[PDB]
């Protein structure tokens, strides 16, 4: 049969997935913030360069 | 047995549930209201490529900022300029109807495919001077729908027989499969680092895979209509999935749960292409109502709206280094944004 | 690929001749044809430059006039008519191909040619004409241009060739950047008017003389050569 | 300017020349879509009208116009996807066989469902009904009849307008005509005048099925005409 | 005697006033939905607007006419202004025929044609026909450029009569040929598809009617002004011309509703306006 095979294929994939490491929303919101600030200033759509280096 | 199989696989996805609010102690809103507004963007047409024959549905960027790739359902691969504007080689394809198209890192090959059920690499590097058909990868059983390069000898694809294939330019064989979705694998999008990859799928939901263990780790969930766009942030740690719901939302690998959306009351068209900048602040979403809208990624504040195209917005694509970004239609128009 | 050249012969001064280039193996319509002829014991210079569809034709200061060229894509075949010869058109005639696009590698490949025995520019100079040199050891070589080749668009427009005795010309340099086929043992640095050619180390098969050439405007003009002494 | 960027000018004039000369093939061919069910005999049509593999093209030129024909049967049941890059083409020729009285329902709901779809409410459709030898040598056998699957086939009479082929049995005009008017009660909802269907009948030993496709196509062209430049 | 007594000058004033603002009202109509919609270029409606345009000086050109059928003795407002706008006018009339003959032509050659030859839509072809019609319009009416002059409304001086004669026999042809076209090749287009169609036979029939009714009188004209040898026919040749004026000043504001009001896209346009 099949459906069983596929019934404990996913038994084993939920089982896999539940032993994952989760973090904070707090933590990757500042990671992530911060990732976004250190280039800023590297950014052409963000800051208008002047048309010498278009 | 079925039955205790599915009551476990129930209170495990309840399980896994439960976790996932647990950890969600406050949202992205509460701590990014304290930073400074974005105000309002400006984009003007500079450059408008223009020889499409039919509609255009696909484009990518070299590993420069200069060349450009696009796909029409002609089945011709045109190369143009970003810079000087002119056509640089004309590729044709046995099959027309052509839906992905890819730029391989190196600069040295092109990947096509789409209703075909076949995928046509083309060398750009040859010594005769004319392109001509390099690798043909067949095998799958439905039609492509996204392709990337990952390096200069493996190459992953996406067909709509629910399985992702790892093919090998050298050999032409499948070296790892995905068979872990249930429904139309719709886009992809590879991390900056190369040895992992988000695939957006029909079954609303996105899934993360590894190039070597070739197993899904997180499994996101949320969306309430069939996700169609897909694209990972520059840092490599979350992504941005968008459905024909006109709702966007933004997932992370690390949080695994749903982080900010974005939506409108009166845009109700469905979403057809995502991408980011060179810095993630700002998030481009194609829509179906002839316009493009660039929101805030932290602020979800309609930054700036692009209608220079009338049909459809298809394609769209963000540099490299940010300078320019490429946005295609179904009007045969490949337009270039500062 | 392959070109095969014909029409040589002892013909007096004031005659005609059709010389012709047959090419085998790659798109001869896409890639646009330059002749090339080298006196014996003499540097290189340019004689014509044919585009593709005959669309962009032009020919040297010299030949202007009396020598023409022509191209058959259906027939893929090269043919120059060389009327009213002059008793300094002794020469070895090359035929070479260049393709025009971005990352392209213009005049790699060089023809066999044939010899014929009868009866502003931007001049290069080059201040080395001979080092004798022992395998081994770090080779330089200077340039010298008397106008800027650096366009407006920051590209460096000069190329680099290397002549066995024997053998036909290789193109090392094309844009820094190195052709292909060529180790990685050659290099090239400059400004917008000297420039610098080191090599690594050479081998018994880096033997030869190294011409250079400014591709600025259509009139290029090559330089003297620097030969080396193994 | 320089020499390199003068001769890349000319190289995409000439690249831009040669997609004018191209629009001019591209143009000139109508590209039509065929679709139909498992069951359907659109094998024997793309076989007798020669006059692991995805899409399967069929370029056939008559009354000195070409048609390609474009035939996907390697995907699965997932249609709404791929259907919206069948788009701005000419013609939709959804064959389908009237034999099987017992997946009609089937063909019906596809019908239904490729005919309200959101991006194909442009593109008409012309529908064919196959393997008419064999309805007809069923139903005058008497072995498997109509009314035993859909209950207004008793509630229907023959209409005044008939015009059939003299030389059949009324049972099978009563049949056939039933059929049309119930595939025309599904193609006309949510017609609004933008779109209309052709339902035709057809065989697999016949061969003018080509003229009728470009009668079809003519009406279509002449359709899109009328709306185009201004005079409907 | 007195020219056009003020008991027949009201009533045709007002009608001029009538048709003028419906007039102008139905073309900026039909010129506002072709700038800022890119559905509404399609290849005739290039021909559509440029007929519009060209009514629309027609009509700006009118008052200036409704005051001299008013007072034609003083001043016109200035030497070369009365030229101008006599040139401008013809070059109008000249262009609308042309267009309508190269709407008639491309009719024909979208709606009665084998599906062998049917497309080029170069774009390219369509400007270059709108502009070489519309030089061929402006070439026409240099002779009125020539003709007119200053001898005492600024009439001509009678002293060039064999010069005018020939030129006005010259622009006959642009009567004779818009006739000759636009009724057998929309014969043949109403031929095909009849042996909603009806509805675009009756469409056709009605304008060329209308276009017949309204040229025909206007070159009636022509021929009797150049035929006014005797006194009787002076006046005779102002009680025509009015007439004639009228009828072409109602084609030119029936002109767009005819070729543009019936066409669904046009009503969609004016609805989503
Ligand atoms: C001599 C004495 C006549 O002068 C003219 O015929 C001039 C030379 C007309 O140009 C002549 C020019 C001529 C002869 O060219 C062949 C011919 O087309 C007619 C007669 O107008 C002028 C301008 C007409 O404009 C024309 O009115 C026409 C009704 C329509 C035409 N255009 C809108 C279509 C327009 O230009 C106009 C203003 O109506 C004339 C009004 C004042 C009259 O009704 C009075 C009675 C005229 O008969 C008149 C002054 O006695």
């Amino acid at each position: 049969t099949a459906s069983i095979a596929q019934a404990r294929k996913l038994v084993e994939q939920l089982k896999m997935e539940a032993n994952i490491d989760r973090i904070k929303v707090s933590k990757a919101a500042a990671d992530l913030m911060a990732y976004c600030e250190a280039h800023a200033k590297e950014d052409p759509l963000l800051t208008p360069v002047p048309a010498s280096e278009n | 047995e079925l039955d205790q199989l599915r009551q476990e696989a129930e209170q495990l996805k309840n399980q896994i549930r439960d976790a996932r609010k647990a950890c969600a102690d406050a949202t992205l809103s509460q701590i990014t209201n304290n930073i400074d507004p974005v105000g309002r963007i400006q984009m003007r047409t500079r450059r408008t490529l223009r020889g499409h024959l039919a509609k255009i549905y696909a484009m990518h960027w070299g590993t420069d900022s200069r060349l450009l790739v696009s796909a029409s359902q002609d089945g011709k691969l045109i190369i143009w300029d970003s810079y000087t504007t002119n056509k640089v080689h004309a590729i044709p394809l046995r099959s027309s109807w052509v839906m992905t198209c890819a730029y391989a890192p190196s600069g040295n090959y092109v990947a096509c495919g789409g209703l075909d059920n076949i995928c046509s690499i083309y060398n750009l590097k040859t010594r005769e001077g004319n392109v001509r058909v390099s690798r043909e990868l067949a095998g799958h059983t439905g039609y492509l729908s996204c392709c990337r390069f990952l390096d200069d000898n493996q190459i992953v694809t996406s067909s709509g027989d629910t399985t992702c294939a790892l093919w090998d330019i050298e050999t032409g064989q499948q070296t790892t499969t995905f068979t872990g979705h249930t429904g139309d694998v719709m886009s992809l999008s590879l991390a900056p680092d190369t040895r992992l990859f988000v695939s957006g799928a029909c079954d609303a939901s996105a899934k993360l895979w590894d190039v070597r263990e070739g197993m899904c780790r997180q499994t996101f969930t949320g969306h309430e209509s069939d996700i169609n766009a897909i694209c990972f942030f520059p840092n490599g740690n979350a992504f941005a999935t968008g459905s024909d719901d006109a709702t966007c939302r933004l997932f992370d690998l690390r949080a695994d749960q749903e982080l900010m959306t974005y939506s409108h009351d009166n845009i109700i068209c469905g979403i057809t292409s995502v991408s980011f900048s060179k810095s993630g602040r700002l998030l481009l979403a194609g829509y179906d109502d002839f316009n493009c809208n660039v929101w805030d990624a932290l602020k979800a504040d309609r930054a700036g709206v692009l209608a220079g195209h009338d049909n459809r917005v298809s394609c769209l694509g963000v540099t490299d280094d940010g300078m320019a970004v490429a946005t295609g239609s179904w009007d045969s128009f490949l337009k270039i944004w500062n | 690929v392959q070109l095969v050249e014909s029409g040589g012969g002892l013909v007096q001064p004031g005659g005609s001749r059709k010389l012709s280039c047959s090419a085998s193996g790659f798109a001869f319509s896409s890639f646009g044809m330059h002749w090339v002829r080298q006196a014996p014991e003499k540097g290189l210079e340019w004689v014509a430059y044919i585009s593709s569809g005959s669309g962009t034709i032009y020919y040297a200061d010299t030949v202007k006039g009396r020598f023409t060229i022509s191209r058959d894509d259906p027939k893929n075949t090269l043919f120059l008519q060389m009327t009213s010869l002059r008793s300094e058109d002794t020469a070895m005639y090359y035929c070479v191909r260049s393709i025009y696009y971005y990352g392209s590698s213009p005049f790699d490949f060089w023809g066999q040619g044939t010899t014929l025995t009868v009866s502003a520019d931007i001049v290069m100079t080059q201040a080395t004409s001979s080092v004798p040199v022992t395998p081994g050891e770090s080779v330089s070589i200077s340039c010298r241009s008397s106008k800027s080749l650096l366009h407006s668009n920051g590209n460096t427009y000069l190329y680099w060739f290397l002549q066995r005795p024997g053998q036909s010309p290789q193109l090392l340099i094309y844009r820094s950047n190195l052709a292909s086929g060529v180790p990685d043992r050659f290099s090239g640095s400059g400004s917008g008017t000297a420039f610098t050619l080191t090599i690594s180390r050479l081998e018994a098969e880096d033997v030869g003389v190294y011409y250079c050439m400014q591709h600025l405007e259509y009139p290029l003009t090559f330089g003297a050569g620097t030969k080396l002494e193994l | 300017l320089s020499a390199e960027d003068k001769a890349a000018v000319e190289r995409s004039k000439m690249i831009e020349k040669q997609l004018q000369k191209d629009k001019q093939v591209y143009r000139r061919t109508l590209r039509l879509l065929l679709l139909g069910a498992d069951n359907s005999g659109k094998s024997t049509i793309v076989k007798q009208m020669r006059i692991t593999s995805g899409i399967f093209e069929t370029k056939f030129q008559v009354d000195k116009v070409n048609f390609h024909m474009f035939d996907v049967g390697a995907q699965r049941d997932e249609r709404r996807k791929w259907i919206q890059c069948f788009n701005d083409v000419t013609a939709i020729i959804f064959v389908v066989d009237s034999s099987d009285y017992n997946r009609l329902q089937e063909a019906l709901n596809d019908f239904k469902s490729i005919w309200n779809n959101r991006w194909l409410r442009t593109i008409s459709v012309i529908l064919f009904l196959n393997k008419q030898d064999l309805l007809a040598e069923k139903v005058l056998a008497g072995k498997s009849k109509i009314e035993d699957y859909f209950p207004e086939f008793a509630r229907y009479t023959t209409p005044e307008d008939a015009t059939p082929e003299p030389g059949e049995d009324p049972r099978v005009t009563r049949a056939k005509y039933f059929i049309r008017k119930e595939f025309v009660d599904i193609s006309t909802a949510s017609g609004d005048g933008r779109h209309i269907c052709y339902p035709h009948f057809t065989c697999s030993v016949d061969t003018e099925n080509a003229r009728r496709i470009f009668n079809d196509c003519k009406d279509i062209i002449l359709q899109m005409n009328l709306r185009e430049y201004n005079l409907v | 005697c007195s020219p056009f007594p003020l008991g027949a000058l009201v009533p045709v004033t007002a009608v001029c006033l009538c048709l003028f603002v419906v007039g102008v009202s139905g073309n900026v109509v039909t010129v506002m939905l072709i700038g800022r919609y890119r559905d509404m270029r399609t290849t005739t409606n290039l021909y559509l607007g440029s007929m519009a345009v060209s009514d629309l000086l027609i009509l700006l050109g009118l008052p200036f006419d409704l005051y001299r059928l008013w007072r034609s003795r003083p001043w016109v407002f200035g030497p070369l202004l009365c030229r101008l706008s006599l040139y401008v006018g013809e070059g109008c009339t000249y262009a609308t025929l042309l267009h309508m003959t190269a709407l008639s032509v491309e009719r024909y050659l979208a709606i009665c044609r084998p599906l062998r030859a049917r497309v080029l839509v170069t774009r390219r072809r369509v400007r270059a026909l709108i502009a070489v019609l519309w030089a061929v319009a402006l070439l026409s009416a240099g002779p009125f450029l020539f003709l007119v002059g200053v001898e005492q409304e600024c009439r001509p001086s009678p002293a060039q009569l064999g010069a005018l004669r020939v030129m006005l026999w010259v622009t006959t042809a642009y009567f004779f040929l818009p006739f000759l076209c636009l009724s057998i090749l929309y014969g043949l287009i109403g031929r095909e598809l009849w042996s909603g169609h009806r509805q675009t036979v009756r469409v056709l029939l009605v304008v060329v009617l209308a276009f017949i009714i309204c040229w025909l009188p206007f070159h009636v004209g022509r021929i009797i002004y150049i035929n006014t040898e005797d006194s009787r026919m002076m006046y005779f040749s102002q009680y025509f011309n009015i007439v004639a004026l009228q009828l072409f000043y109602l084609s030119a504001s029936i002109n767009p509703i005819l070729y543009n009001l019936i066409s669904k896209k046009y009503r969609a346009a004016a609805f989503k306006l």
